């Protein structure tokens, strides 16, 4: 799970 | 029973508002915020922790530095690594750099973390009230959020499942005299004190997990 921030 | 309102900033658990700048590291600021509250509870000392330490060193746990990551992965890194450096010893530069973790500069540790049951705002309320500030993911990709200024934030386009920003719930409350109406989560962001309300936002609470606040919340075990 990873927050795609860019 | 649980308190009607909680604000951990009034108890010394929260550092001043930081700024991630042009780096997609909100996940790192959310993780350090939660860790700063737990360390304060354990030792009575508030010490600003290194987001850069997380940005540069946690790729093995699945984080992607300035491109993204997750708070639970950061707590895992802290656990596997045996520590986390202070901000003053490992400053923030908003760019992916070489891992320079120094054990002698570590001022925090965790043994893993606890997850709040997904989608349960009441469980998130119980965690906030009993533990301290909680790391949460939310859907922040809205111009209404970018330009947020005061009041309770409520956005029809918000998703409870497609999330893209890590923040820190430092409390909750309500507006007026009735504790069950116009409720909100007190959330610390990492866009500097000039954004929102001195760097904070009140997100609508008990409105079907608005913006996914309770979809992926967790906290470190210290």
């Amino acid at each position: 799970i990873i927050l795609k921030e860019k | 029973d649980l308190p009607k309102s909680v604000d951990w900033r009034k108890k010394g658990y929260v550092t001043p508002v930081k700024n991630q700048k042009q780096c997609g590291s909100s996940w790192a600021f959310s993780a350090t915020g939660a860790l700063e509250g737990q360390m304060f509870r354990k030792t009575g000392k508030l010490v600003s922790l290194s987001e850069q330490n997380l940005v540069d060193c946690s790729r093995p746990q699945g984080n992607q530095g300035c491109n993204g990551g997750f708070m639970a992965r950061a707590f895992q890194y802290v656990k596997e690594n045996g520590g986390l450096d202070s901000e003053e010893s490992y400053p923030y530069v908003a760019v992916d750099e070489i891992c320079k973790y120094r054990p002698e500069n570590s001022v925090a540790q965790d043994t893993g973390f606890t997850v709040v049951a997904p989608g349960k705002e009441k469980a998130l309320m119980k965690a906030v009230a009993t533990v301290g500030p909680i790391s949460v993911a939310m859907d922040a990709g809205h111009s209404s959020f970018q330009f947020y200024k005061s009041g309770i934030y409520f956005e029809p386009d918000c998703s409870s499942k497609n999330l893209d920003h890590g923040v820190l719930v430092v409390g909750y409350g309500f507006e007026g005299a009735n504790s069950q109406n116009s409720k909100y989560w007190l959330v610390k962001n990492s866009w500097g004190p000039e954004w929102g309300s001195n760097g904070y936002v009140k997100i609508a609470k008990d409105k079907n997990n608005h913006c996914g606040i309770a979809t992926a919340a967790s906290y470190p075990n210290v």
